[PDB]
Protein backbone atom coordinates (compact mmCIF):
# COMPACT_ATOMS: atom_id res chain seq x y z
CA UNK A 1 0.00 0.00 0.00
CA UNK A 2 0.76 3.79 0.13
CA UNK A 3 2.67 4.62 3.26
CA UNK A 4 6.29 3.94 2.28
CA UNK A 5 5.86 6.06 -0.59
CA UNK A 6 6.01 9.54 -0.74
CA UNK A 7 5.29 11.87 -3.86
CA UNK A 8 7.70 13.83 -4.87
CA UNK A 9 6.68 15.80 -7.67
CA UNK A 10 3.55 15.96 -10.10
CA UNK A 11 5.01 14.90 -13.86
CA UNK A 12 1.58 14.07 -15.87
CA UNK A 13 -2.08 14.45 -16.16
CA UNK A 14 -4.80 12.88 -18.31
CA UNK A 15 -8.83 12.56 -18.67
CA UNK A 16 -8.40 9.71 -15.98
CA UNK A 17 -6.19 10.93 -13.08
CA UNK A 18 -2.85 12.34 -12.28
CA UNK A 19 0.90 10.89 -12.60
CA UNK A 20 3.51 11.72 -9.95
CA UNK A 21 7.46 10.56 -9.12
CA UNK A 22 7.32 9.25 -5.83
CA UNK A 23 10.34 8.26 -3.43
CA UNK A 24 10.49 5.27 -1.25
CA UNK A 25 11.70 6.29 2.17
CA UNK A 26 14.32 4.25 2.99
CA UNK A 27 14.88 2.15 0.01
CA UNK A 28 15.77 5.14 -2.33
CA UNK A 29 13.64 3.91 -5.00
CA UNK A 30 11.87 6.33 -7.31
CA UNK A 31 8.90 5.47 -9.06
CA UNK A 32 6.18 6.60 -11.32
CA UNK A 33 2.61 6.71 -9.92
CA UNK A 34 -1.12 6.82 -12.15
CA UNK A 35 -3.46 7.85 -9.05
CA UNK A 36 -6.96 7.21 -10.35
CA UNK A 37 -9.85 9.10 -7.69
CA UNK A 38 -12.55 6.40 -7.99
CA UNK A 39 -15.09 8.69 -6.20
CA UNK A 40 -14.36 11.12 -9.12
CA UNK A 41 -15.34 8.66 -12.02
CA UNK A 42 -18.52 7.47 -13.09
CA UNK A 43 -17.95 4.07 -15.21
CA UNK A 44 -15.24 2.95 -11.87
CA UNK A 45 -11.79 1.75 -13.22
CA UNK A 46 -12.23 3.36 -16.41
CA UNK A 47 -11.64 1.10 -19.92
CA UNK A 48 -8.67 2.81 -20.25
CA UNK A 49 -7.18 1.65 -17.00
CA UNK A 50 -8.37 -1.88 -16.92
CA UNK A 51 -6.69 -2.36 -20.17
CA UNK A 52 -3.33 -1.01 -19.45
CA UNK A 53 -2.93 -2.85 -16.40
CA UNK A 54 -4.38 -6.87 -17.66
CA UNK A 55 -1.85 -5.73 -20.94
CA UNK A 56 1.28 -4.64 -19.06
CA UNK A 57 0.63 -7.51 -16.53
CA UNK A 58 1.34 -9.81 -18.85
CA UNK A 59 3.59 -8.24 -20.83
CA UNK A 60 7.50 -8.22 -19.45
CA UNK A 61 10.12 -6.97 -21.77
CA UNK A 62 13.51 -5.07 -20.90
CA UNK A 63 11.62 -2.48 -23.21
CA UNK A 64 8.57 -1.97 -22.54
CA UNK A 65 7.99 0.24 -18.92
CA UNK A 66 7.21 -2.22 -16.42
CA UNK A 67 4.08 -1.91 -13.77
CA UNK A 68 5.37 -2.75 -10.63
CA UNK A 69 2.27 -2.78 -8.74
CA UNK A 70 -1.66 -1.75 -8.90
CA UNK A 71 -2.71 -0.58 -5.16
CA UNK A 72 -6.36 -0.25 -4.34
CA UNK A 73 -6.63 2.21 -1.41
CA UNK A 74 -10.25 3.45 -0.26
CA UNK A 75 -11.81 6.28 -3.10
CA UNK A 76 -8.33 5.30 -4.99
CA UNK A 77 -6.51 3.40 -7.67
CA UNK A 78 -2.77 3.68 -7.60
CA UNK A 79 -0.46 1.87 -10.69
CA UNK A 80 3.39 2.01 -9.63
CA UNK A 81 5.34 2.16 -12.44
CA UNK A 82 9.07 2.05 -13.49
CA UNK A 83 10.31 5.78 -13.46
CA UNK A 84 12.44 6.77 -16.12
CA UNK A 85 14.22 10.21 -16.51
CA UNK A 86 12.80 11.35 -19.84
CA UNK A 87 11.04 11.46 -22.73
CA UNK A 88 12.20 10.77 -26.40
CA UNK A 89 10.54 14.07 -27.40
CA UNK A 90 12.36 15.88 -24.59
CA UNK A 91 16.09 14.17 -25.80
CA UNK A 92 15.02 15.33 -29.29
CA UNK A 93 14.34 18.72 -28.28
CA UNK A 94 17.81 19.12 -26.00
CA UNK A 95 19.88 17.27 -29.04
CA UNK A 96 18.32 19.61 -31.71
CA UNK A 97 21.23 22.21 -32.40
CA UNK A 98 23.86 19.18 -32.16
CA UNK A 99 22.09 16.26 -32.98
CA UNK A 100 20.99 12.76 -31.91
CA UNK A 101 24.47 10.82 -33.23
CA UNK A 102 23.66 7.85 -35.13
CA UNK A 103 24.67 5.28 -33.11
CA UNK A 104 22.44 6.02 -30.64
CA UNK A 105 20.04 6.64 -32.94
CA UNK A 106 20.20 3.21 -34.29
CA UNK A 107 20.10 1.74 -30.81
CA UNK A 108 17.05 3.33 -29.63
CA UNK A 109 15.41 2.52 -33.18
CA UNK A 110 16.75 -1.35 -32.34
CA UNK A 111 15.14 -1.39 -29.02
CA UNK A 112 11.61 -0.04 -29.97
CA UNK A 113 12.15 -2.40 -32.62
CA UNK A 114 12.40 -5.26 -29.84
CA UNK A 115 9.95 -4.32 -27.63
CA UNK A 116 6.96 -3.30 -30.44
CA UNK A 117 7.74 -7.24 -31.98
CA UNK A 118 7.23 -8.28 -28.53
CA UNK A 119 3.56 -6.39 -27.91
CA UNK A 120 2.96 -7.68 -31.47
CA UNK A 121 3.82 -10.99 -30.71
CA UNK A 122 1.75 -11.08 -27.82
CA UNK A 123 -1.25 -9.82 -29.49
CA UNK A 124 -0.93 -5.87 -28.59
CA UNK A 125 -1.04 -2.93 -30.64
CA UNK A 126 0.13 0.11 -28.67
CA UNK A 127 -1.81 2.64 -31.18
CA UNK A 128 -0.18 5.53 -29.41
CA UNK A 129 3.48 5.70 -30.43
CA UNK A 130 4.86 9.42 -30.15
CA UNK A 131 8.01 10.78 -28.57
CA UNK A 132 6.82 11.46 -25.53
CA UNK A 133 5.87 8.00 -24.34
CA UNK A 134 8.56 6.30 -25.37
CA UNK A 135 10.80 6.92 -22.36
CA UNK A 136 14.77 6.98 -21.65
CA UNK A 137 17.48 6.70 -18.81
CA UNK A 138 20.78 7.30 -18.04
CA UNK A 139 22.21 4.04 -19.33
CA UNK A 140 21.24 4.46 -22.85
CA UNK A 141 18.18 2.15 -22.66
CA UNK A 142 14.58 3.01 -24.15
CA UNK A 143 11.45 1.47 -23.78
CA UNK A 144 7.52 1.88 -24.78
CA UNK A 145 5.21 3.64 -22.10
CA UNK A 146 1.55 4.56 -22.25
CA UNK A 147 -0.51 1.66 -23.25
CA UNK A 148 -3.93 3.80 -22.16
CA UNK A 149 -4.69 3.46 -25.61
CA UNK A 150 -3.46 -0.06 -26.33
CA UNK A 151 -5.60 -2.98 -26.95
CA UNK A 152 -5.59 -6.97 -27.49
CA UNK A 153 -6.00 -7.52 -30.81
CA UNK A 154 -7.80 -11.18 -32.38
CA UNK A 155 -7.48 -13.64 -35.34
CA UNK A 156 -8.78 -12.11 -37.02
CA UNK A 157 -9.65 -8.50 -36.28
CA UNK A 158 -12.62 -6.83 -36.29
CA UNK A 159 -13.32 -3.00 -36.21
CA UNK A 160 -11.47 -1.06 -33.37
CA UNK A 161 -11.73 2.43 -32.21
CA UNK A 162 -11.08 4.62 -34.52
CA UNK A 163 -10.14 7.69 -33.49
CA UNK A 164 -6.67 6.10 -32.30
CA UNK A 165 -2.91 7.79 -32.67
CA UNK A 166 -2.05 11.72 -32.20
CA UNK A 167 -2.22 12.61 -35.65
CA UNK A 168 1.44 13.72 -36.78
CA UNK A 169 1.95 9.71 -35.72
CA UNK A 170 -1.44 8.04 -37.56
CA UNK A 171 -0.93 5.76 -40.21
CA UNK A 172 -2.86 6.37 -43.31
CA UNK A 173 -5.20 3.35 -43.16
CA UNK A 174 -7.11 5.20 -40.17
CA UNK A 175 -6.92 8.47 -41.67
CA UNK A 176 -8.37 7.19 -44.84
CA UNK A 177 -11.16 4.90 -42.93
CA UNK A 178 -10.26 1.58 -43.56
CA UNK A 179 -13.26 -0.65 -41.27
CA UNK A 180 -9.73 -2.97 -40.06
CA UNK A 181 -6.66 -1.65 -38.87
CA UNK A 182 -3.58 -4.15 -37.40
CA UNK A 183 -0.18 -4.19 -36.37
CA UNK A 184 0.94 -1.98 -39.44
CA UNK A 185 -0.04 1.42 -37.20
CA UNK A 186 2.57 0.78 -35.10
CA UNK A 187 5.48 0.20 -37.84
CA UNK A 188 3.92 4.04 -39.39
CA UNK A 189 4.22 5.63 -36.10
CA UNK A 190 7.88 4.06 -35.56
CA UNK A 191 9.08 5.56 -39.30
CA UNK A 192 8.07 8.56 -38.67
CA UNK A 193 10.06 8.32 -34.81
CA UNK A 194 13.25 7.60 -36.53
CA UNK A 195 13.21 10.06 -39.18
CA UNK A 196 12.01 12.62 -36.60
CA UNK A 197 15.35 11.58 -34.80
CA UNK A 198 17.23 12.11 -38.02
CA UNK A 199 16.26 15.33 -38.59
CA UNK A 200 14.62 16.66 -35.88
CA UNK A 201 11.45 17.64 -37.05
CA UNK A 202 8.27 15.82 -36.89
CA UNK A 203 7.94 14.09 -40.54
CA UNK A 204 4.33 14.71 -41.13
CA UNK A 205 3.09 17.69 -38.58
CA UNK A 206 -0.42 17.96 -39.80
CA UNK A 207 -2.80 20.48 -38.22
CA UNK A 208 -6.09 18.35 -38.99
CA UNK A 209 -6.94 14.82 -41.04
CA UNK A 210 -6.79 16.28 -44.85
CA UNK A 211 -3.56 18.27 -43.84
CA UNK A 212 -1.65 15.32 -42.53
CA UNK A 213 -3.37 13.18 -45.39
CA UNK A 214 -1.93 15.92 -47.76
CA UNK A 215 1.70 15.90 -46.03
CA UNK A 216 2.12 11.84 -46.36
CA UNK A 217 1.14 12.38 -50.08
CA UNK A 218 3.47 15.00 -50.68
CA UNK A 219 6.38 13.16 -49.24
CA UNK A 220 5.69 9.76 -50.83
CA UNK A 221 3.82 10.10 -53.70
CA UNK A 222 -0.44 10.16 -54.25
CA UNK A 223 -1.15 6.20 -53.50
CA UNK A 224 -2.97 4.33 -56.27
CA UNK A 225 -4.39 0.49 -56.61
CA UNK A 226 -0.99 -0.36 -57.81
CA UNK A 227 1.09 0.55 -54.80
CA UNK A 228 -1.77 -0.25 -52.62
CA UNK A 229 -4.65 -2.34 -53.70
CA UNK A 230 -7.86 -0.70 -52.49
CA UNK A 231 -7.16 2.82 -51.73
CA UNK A 232 -9.49 3.98 -53.87
CA UNK A 233 -12.45 1.91 -52.85
CA UNK A 234 -11.69 3.36 -49.35
CA UNK A 235 -14.60 5.36 -47.36
CA UNK A 236 -12.09 8.72 -46.91
CA UNK A 237 -10.80 8.00 -50.08
CA UNK A 238 -11.51 11.19 -53.06
CA UNK A 239 -10.46 10.47 -56.66
CA UNK A 240 -9.91 14.91 -56.29
CA UNK A 241 -6.51 14.24 -54.50
CA UNK A 242 -3.82 15.60 -56.35
CA UNK A 243 -1.32 13.54 -57.64
CA UNK A 244 1.91 14.17 -56.23
CA UNK A 245 4.70 12.58 -56.99
CA UNK A 246 6.87 10.32 -54.55
CA UNK A 247 10.10 12.75 -52.94
CA UNK A 248 13.28 10.87 -53.07
CA UNK A 249 14.41 10.06 -49.25
CA UNK A 250 18.05 11.55 -50.20
CA UNK A 251 16.34 15.24 -49.83
CA UNK A 252 13.54 13.68 -47.01
CA UNK A 253 16.37 12.38 -44.68
CA UNK A 254 19.75 13.57 -45.94
CA UNK A 255 21.81 12.10 -42.44
CA UNK A 256 20.80 8.62 -44.02
CA UNK A 257 22.63 5.69 -45.11
CA UNK A 258 21.41 3.59 -47.98
CA UNK A 259 20.55 0.89 -45.53
CA UNK A 260 18.51 3.87 -43.09
CA UNK A 261 16.69 5.37 -45.82
CA UNK A 262 15.62 1.49 -47.15
CA UNK A 263 14.57 0.38 -43.78
CA UNK A 264 12.66 3.90 -43.45
CA UNK A 265 10.90 3.70 -47.05
CA UNK A 266 9.30 0.19 -45.68
CA UNK A 267 8.49 1.31 -42.55
CA UNK A 268 6.68 3.80 -44.27
CA UNK A 269 4.78 1.77 -46.81
CA UNK A 270 0.89 2.56 -48.06
CA UNK A 271 -0.15 -1.12 -47.95
CA UNK A 272 -0.16 -2.15 -44.42
CA UNK A 273 -0.01 -6.21 -45.98
CA UNK A 274 3.29 -4.73 -47.54
CA UNK A 275 4.50 -2.45 -44.51
CA UNK A 276 7.61 -3.92 -42.64
CA UNK A 277 6.88 -5.94 -39.33
CA UNK A 278 9.03 -5.20 -36.27
CA UNK A 279 10.22 -8.42 -36.41
CA UNK A 280 11.41 -8.57 -39.70
CA UNK A 281 13.27 -4.70 -39.28
CA UNK A 282 14.48 -6.51 -36.60
CA UNK A 283 17.09 -8.58 -39.44
CA UNK A 284 17.52 -5.27 -41.83
CA UNK A 285 20.88 -4.38 -42.37
CA UNK A 286 20.95 -1.14 -41.03
CA UNK A 287 20.73 -3.18 -38.12
CA UNK A 288 24.25 -5.60 -38.96
CA UNK A 289 26.82 -3.21 -36.63
CA UNK A 290 24.12 -4.08 -34.11
CA UNK A 291 23.03 -7.63 -34.43
CA UNK A 292 22.62 -10.94 -35.92
CA UNK A 293 20.29 -14.65 -37.22
CA UNK A 294 20.19 -17.09 -34.48
CA UNK A 295 20.07 -19.83 -36.67
CA UNK A 296 17.12 -21.02 -39.02
CA UNK A 297 14.78 -24.18 -37.86
CA UNK A 298 14.22 -25.34 -41.28
CA UNK B 1 1.63 -25.20 -36.26
CA UNK B 2 -2.09 -24.17 -37.84
CA UNK B 3 -0.54 -20.84 -38.22
CA UNK B 4 0.41 -19.94 -41.75
CA UNK B 5 3.59 -17.82 -42.04
CA UNK B 6 2.50 -14.30 -40.60
CA UNK B 7 3.18 -10.87 -41.77
CA UNK B 8 3.45 -9.33 -38.41
CA UNK B 9 5.66 -11.84 -35.88
CA UNK B 10 7.01 -14.93 -35.84
CA UNK B 11 4.17 -17.82 -36.64
CA UNK B 12 5.92 -20.33 -33.69
CA UNK B 13 6.22 -17.17 -31.50
CA UNK B 14 2.61 -15.64 -31.81
CA UNK B 15 1.43 -19.64 -31.45
CA UNK B 16 3.34 -20.29 -28.56
CA UNK B 17 2.46 -17.48 -26.41
CA UNK B 18 -1.14 -18.37 -26.79
CA UNK B 19 -0.46 -22.07 -25.85
CA UNK B 20 1.14 -20.61 -23.10
CA UNK B 21 -0.96 -17.99 -22.02
CA UNK B 22 -3.99 -21.04 -21.92
CA UNK B 23 -1.58 -22.72 -19.08
CA UNK B 24 -2.01 -19.42 -16.44
CA UNK B 25 -5.52 -18.89 -17.27
CA UNK B 26 -6.62 -21.84 -14.85
CA UNK B 27 -9.93 -23.07 -15.00
CA UNK B 28 -11.11 -26.01 -12.72
CA UNK B 29 -14.43 -28.09 -13.85
CA UNK B 30 -15.26 -29.16 -9.78
CA UNK B 31 -15.29 -25.34 -8.41
CA UNK B 32 -19.07 -25.32 -7.34
CA UNK B 33 -17.60 -27.74 -4.35
CA UNK B 34 -16.26 -24.27 -2.54
CA UNK B 35 -19.86 -23.66 -2.71
CA UNK B 36 -22.03 -26.31 -0.88
CA UNK B 37 -25.69 -24.21 -1.12
CA UNK B 38 -25.03 -24.10 -5.57
CA UNK B 39 -26.12 -26.10 -7.74
CA UNK B 40 -24.49 -26.86 -11.13
CA UNK B 41 -28.38 -25.24 -12.72
CA UNK B 42 -27.41 -22.10 -11.04
CA UNK B 43 -24.40 -21.52 -12.63
CA UNK B 44 -25.99 -22.23 -15.99
CA UNK B 45 -29.01 -19.79 -15.60
CA UNK B 46 -26.58 -17.52 -14.76
CA UNK B 47 -24.66 -17.83 -17.71
CA UNK B 48 -27.76 -18.29 -20.01
CA UNK B 49 -28.75 -15.23 -18.90
CA UNK B 50 -25.84 -12.95 -19.41
CA UNK B 51 -25.99 -14.55 -22.95
CA UNK B 52 -29.56 -12.69 -23.23
CA UNK B 53 -28.40 -9.45 -22.07
CA UNK B 54 -25.39 -9.46 -24.39
CA UNK B 55 -28.01 -10.04 -26.86
CA UNK B 56 -30.16 -7.12 -25.50
CA UNK B 57 -27.81 -4.54 -25.83
CA UNK B 58 -25.71 -6.19 -28.82
CA UNK B 59 -22.48 -7.08 -27.06
CA UNK B 60 -19.97 -9.27 -28.74
CA UNK B 61 -19.57 -12.82 -28.29
CA UNK B 62 -15.97 -12.41 -27.25
CA UNK B 63 -17.67 -9.99 -24.09
CA UNK B 64 -20.14 -12.95 -22.93
CA UNK B 65 -16.93 -15.31 -22.64
CA UNK B 66 -14.82 -12.47 -21.19
CA UNK B 67 -17.73 -12.75 -18.42
CA UNK B 68 -18.24 -16.17 -18.44
CA UNK B 69 -14.47 -16.87 -17.77
CA UNK B 70 -13.63 -13.89 -15.29
CA UNK B 71 -16.88 -15.75 -13.68
CA UNK B 72 -15.97 -18.86 -12.80
CA UNK B 73 -11.87 -17.89 -12.13
CA UNK B 74 -13.55 -15.45 -9.54
CA UNK B 75 -15.85 -18.21 -8.19
CA UNK B 76 -12.66 -20.72 -7.70
CA UNK B 77 -10.74 -17.97 -5.37
CA UNK B 78 -14.26 -17.81 -3.79
CA UNK B 79 -15.27 -19.90 -0.85
CA UNK B 80 -19.16 -19.64 0.44
CA UNK B 81 -21.48 -17.82 -2.34
CA UNK B 82 -25.17 -17.98 -2.46
CA UNK B 83 -27.42 -17.72 -5.25
CA UNK B 84 -28.77 -14.35 -4.33
CA UNK B 85 -25.04 -13.42 -4.83
CA UNK B 86 -24.61 -14.87 -8.60
CA UNK B 87 -26.62 -11.75 -10.18
CA UNK B 88 -24.37 -9.40 -8.51
CA UNK B 89 -20.53 -11.18 -9.24
CA UNK B 90 -22.42 -11.96 -13.29
CA UNK B 91 -23.76 -8.68 -13.87
CA UNK B 92 -19.86 -7.22 -12.71
CA UNK B 93 -18.19 -9.95 -14.39
CA UNK B 94 -19.87 -8.33 -17.85
CA UNK B 95 -19.09 -4.69 -16.86
CA UNK B 96 -15.31 -5.75 -16.30
CA UNK B 97 -15.69 -7.56 -19.68
CA UNK B 98 -17.83 -4.72 -22.11
CA UNK B 99 -15.35 -1.96 -20.83
CA UNK B 100 -11.95 -4.00 -22.13
CA UNK B 101 -13.66 -5.38 -24.96
CA UNK B 102 -16.68 -2.54 -27.05
CA UNK B 103 -15.74 0.76 -28.38
CA UNK B 104 -19.40 1.99 -26.62
CA UNK B 105 -20.21 -0.30 -23.88
CA UNK B 106 -23.34 0.06 -21.81
CA UNK B 107 -23.10 2.50 -19.24
CA UNK B 108 -22.88 1.45 -15.63
CA UNK B 109 -26.20 2.56 -14.97
CA UNK B 110 -27.60 0.48 -17.98
CA UNK B 111 -25.50 -2.58 -15.80
CA UNK B 112 -27.73 -1.41 -12.93
CA UNK B 113 -31.38 -1.40 -15.01
CA UNK B 114 -31.23 -4.53 -16.98
CA UNK B 115 -31.03 -6.87 -13.40
CA UNK B 116 -34.42 -4.92 -12.93
CA UNK B 117 -33.32 -3.38 -9.36
CA UNK B 118 -31.66 -6.16 -7.60
CA UNK B 119 -27.67 -4.90 -8.39
CA UNK B 120 -27.28 -1.00 -7.85
CA UNK B 121 -24.24 1.11 -9.35
CA UNK B 122 -22.57 0.70 -6.61
CA UNK B 123 -22.80 -2.56 -5.47
CA UNK B 124 -21.38 -3.51 -9.41
CA UNK B 125 -18.30 -1.00 -8.17
CA UNK B 126 -17.80 -2.59 -5.34
CA UNK B 127 -17.63 -5.78 -7.03
CA UNK B 128 -15.77 -5.22 -10.44
CA UNK B 129 -12.78 -4.90 -7.97
CA UNK B 130 -13.27 -7.37 -5.34
CA UNK B 131 -12.94 -9.65 -9.16
CA UNK B 132 -10.47 -7.89 -10.18
CA UNK B 133 -8.52 -7.82 -7.53
CA UNK B 134 -9.66 -11.76 -6.72
CA UNK B 135 -7.74 -12.18 -10.16
CA UNK B 136 -4.61 -10.74 -10.08
CA UNK B 137 -5.71 -8.12 -12.58
CA UNK B 138 -5.39 -11.25 -15.25
CA UNK B 139 -8.25 -10.18 -17.53
CA UNK B 140 -6.89 -11.21 -20.60
CA UNK B 141 -7.75 -14.76 -21.58
CA UNK B 142 -8.14 -16.22 -24.98
CA UNK B 143 -11.69 -17.69 -24.66
CA UNK B 144 -13.73 -20.34 -26.04
CA UNK B 145 -15.07 -18.04 -29.09
CA UNK B 146 -11.65 -16.33 -29.88
CA UNK B 147 -10.37 -19.69 -30.41
CA UNK B 148 -13.05 -20.54 -32.50
CA UNK B 149 -12.88 -16.72 -34.93
CA UNK B 150 -8.80 -18.15 -35.23
CA UNK B 151 -10.22 -21.73 -36.22
CA UNK B 152 -12.30 -19.98 -38.82
CA UNK B 153 -9.56 -17.62 -40.78
CA UNK B 154 -7.46 -20.60 -41.22
CA UNK B 155 -10.32 -22.57 -42.81
CA UNK B 156 -10.75 -19.94 -45.02
CA UNK B 157 -7.07 -19.26 -45.95
CA UNK B 158 -6.35 -18.04 -49.35
CA UNK B 159 -3.06 -18.24 -51.34
CA UNK B 160 -2.50 -14.02 -50.46
CA UNK B 161 -2.12 -15.60 -46.53
CA UNK B 162 -3.35 -12.47 -44.48
CA UNK B 163 -4.74 -14.47 -41.59
CA UNK B 164 -5.85 -11.04 -39.86
CA UNK B 165 -8.23 -9.54 -42.05
CA UNK B 166 -11.76 -11.44 -41.42
CA UNK B 167 -12.53 -13.59 -44.11
CA UNK B 168 -14.68 -16.59 -43.38
CA UNK B 169 -18.62 -17.57 -43.98
CA UNK B 170 -20.44 -15.83 -41.19
CA UNK B 171 -23.47 -18.32 -40.71
CA UNK B 172 -21.50 -21.45 -40.42
CA UNK B 173 -19.75 -19.50 -37.47
CA UNK B 174 -22.63 -18.65 -35.61
CA UNK B 175 -24.05 -22.32 -36.54
CA UNK B 176 -20.73 -23.42 -34.00
CA UNK B 177 -20.93 -20.50 -31.75
CA UNK B 178 -24.64 -21.97 -31.03
CA UNK B 179 -23.03 -25.38 -29.33
CA UNK B 180 -20.25 -23.90 -27.74
CA UNK B 181 -22.84 -21.41 -25.63
CA UNK B 182 -24.70 -24.70 -24.89
CA UNK B 183 -21.78 -26.80 -23.75
CA UNK B 184 -20.20 -23.91 -21.77
CA UNK B 185 -23.59 -23.88 -19.49
CA UNK B 186 -22.55 -27.65 -18.17
CA UNK B 187 -19.62 -26.80 -15.71
CA UNK B 188 -17.90 -30.11 -16.66
CA UNK B 189 -16.76 -28.26 -20.19
CA UNK B 190 -14.04 -26.27 -18.04
CA UNK B 191 -11.64 -29.80 -18.18
CA UNK B 192 -11.59 -29.53 -21.75
CA UNK B 193 -8.73 -26.63 -22.21
CA UNK B 194 -10.67 -23.65 -23.87
CA UNK B 195 -9.19 -24.41 -27.47
CA UNK B 196 -10.31 -27.88 -27.20
CA UNK B 197 -13.93 -27.14 -26.86
CA UNK B 198 -13.49 -24.88 -29.80
CA UNK B 199 -12.08 -28.01 -32.04
CA UNK B 200 -13.87 -30.31 -30.72
CA UNK B 201 -17.22 -28.01 -31.63
CA UNK B 202 -15.74 -27.70 -35.21
CA UNK B 203 -14.57 -31.32 -35.63
CA UNK B 204 -18.89 -31.71 -34.97
CA UNK B 205 -19.70 -30.02 -37.65
CA UNK B 206 -16.82 -30.65 -39.26
CA UNK B 207 -13.70 -33.35 -39.62
CA UNK B 208 -10.74 -34.55 -38.38
CA UNK B 209 -9.03 -33.34 -41.06
CA UNK B 210 -10.39 -29.42 -41.26
CA UNK B 211 -10.07 -29.97 -37.33
CA UNK B 212 -6.25 -30.90 -37.48
CA UNK B 213 -5.40 -28.47 -40.09
CA UNK B 214 -7.17 -25.03 -38.35
CA UNK B 215 -6.22 -26.42 -35.04
CA UNK B 216 -2.81 -28.27 -35.15
CA UNK B 217 -4.48 -30.74 -32.34
CA UNK B 218 -4.39 -34.33 -33.63
CA UNK B 219 -7.41 -36.27 -32.87
CA UNK B 220 -6.76 -37.63 -29.64
CA UNK B 221 -6.20 -34.46 -27.87
CA UNK B 222 -9.90 -33.93 -29.16
CA UNK B 223 -11.10 -37.47 -28.60
CA UNK B 224 -12.47 -37.24 -24.69
CA UNK B 225 -13.64 -33.84 -25.62
CA UNK B 226 -15.32 -35.05 -28.54
CA UNK B 227 -17.15 -38.06 -26.47
CA UNK B 228 -17.91 -35.48 -23.72
CA UNK B 229 -19.59 -33.12 -26.53
CA UNK B 230 -21.51 -35.77 -28.05
CA UNK B 231 -24.71 -35.01 -26.31
CA UNK B 232 -24.87 -31.41 -27.02
CA UNK B 233 -23.97 -31.79 -30.46
CA UNK B 234 -26.86 -34.25 -30.90
CA UNK B 235 -29.09 -32.19 -29.39
CA UNK B 236 -28.63 -29.19 -31.46
CA UNK B 237 -28.80 -31.42 -34.91
CA UNK B 238 -31.90 -32.70 -33.35
CA UNK B 239 -32.98 -29.26 -33.51
CA UNK B 240 -31.19 -28.02 -36.39
CA UNK B 241 -29.46 -24.70 -36.19
CA UNK B 242 -30.08 -21.17 -36.59
CA UNK B 243 -30.04 -18.30 -39.28
CA UNK B 244 -27.44 -15.58 -39.21
CA UNK B 245 -29.21 -12.14 -37.87
CA UNK B 246 -29.04 -8.55 -39.17
CA UNK B 247 -28.79 -6.12 -35.98
CA UNK B 248 -29.95 -2.97 -35.56
CA UNK B 249 -26.49 -0.24 -35.89
CA UNK B 250 -24.57 -3.00 -36.36
CA UNK B 251 -22.42 -3.70 -39.47
CA UNK B 252 -23.56 -6.83 -41.33
CA UNK B 253 -19.75 -7.42 -41.89
CA UNK B 254 -19.74 -7.63 -38.12
CA UNK B 255 -23.18 -9.16 -37.71
CA UNK B 256 -22.34 -12.86 -36.85
CA UNK B 257 -19.93 -11.40 -34.20
CA UNK B 258 -22.98 -9.99 -31.98
CA UNK B 259 -23.53 -12.70 -29.19
CA UNK B 260 -27.05 -14.35 -29.47
CA UNK B 261 -29.46 -15.88 -26.82
CA UNK B 262 -31.81 -19.69 -27.73
CA UNK B 263 -33.70 -21.35 -25.29
CA UNK B 264 -30.33 -23.70 -24.15
CA UNK B 265 -31.52 -24.71 -20.98
CA UNK B 266 -34.02 -26.70 -22.54
CA UNK B 267 -31.66 -28.58 -24.10
CA UNK B 268 -29.18 -28.52 -21.67
CA UNK B 269 -31.74 -30.86 -20.04
CA UNK B 270 -30.93 -33.46 -22.86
Amino acid sequence: SMENFQKVEKIGEGTYGVVYKARNKLTGEVVALKKIRLDTETEGVPSTAIREISLLKELNHPNIVKLLDVIHTENKLYLVFEFLHQDLKKFMDASALTGIPLPLIKSYLFQLLQGLAFCHSHRVLHRDLKPQNLLINTEGAIKLADFGLARAFGVPVRTYTHEVVTLWYRAPEILLGCKYYSTAVDIWSLGCIFAEMVTRRALFPGDSEIDQLFRIFRTLGTPDEVVWPGVTSMPDYKPSFPKWARQDFSKVVPPLDEDGRSLLSQMLHYDPNKRISAKAALAHPFFQDVTKPVPHLR
Amino acid sequence: SPLPVLSWANREEVWKIMLNKEKTYLRDQHFLEQHPLLQPKMRAILLDWLMEVCEVYKLHRETFYLAQDFFDRYMATQENVVKTLLQLIGISSLFIAAKLEEIYPPKLHQFAYVTDGACSGDEILTMELMIMKALKWRLSPLTIVSWLNVYMQVAYLNDLHEVLLPQYPQQIFIQIAELLDLCVLDVDCLEFPYGILAASALYHFSSSELMQKVSGYQWCDIENCVKWMVPFAMVIRETGSSKLKHFRGVADEDAHNIQTHRDSLDLLDK
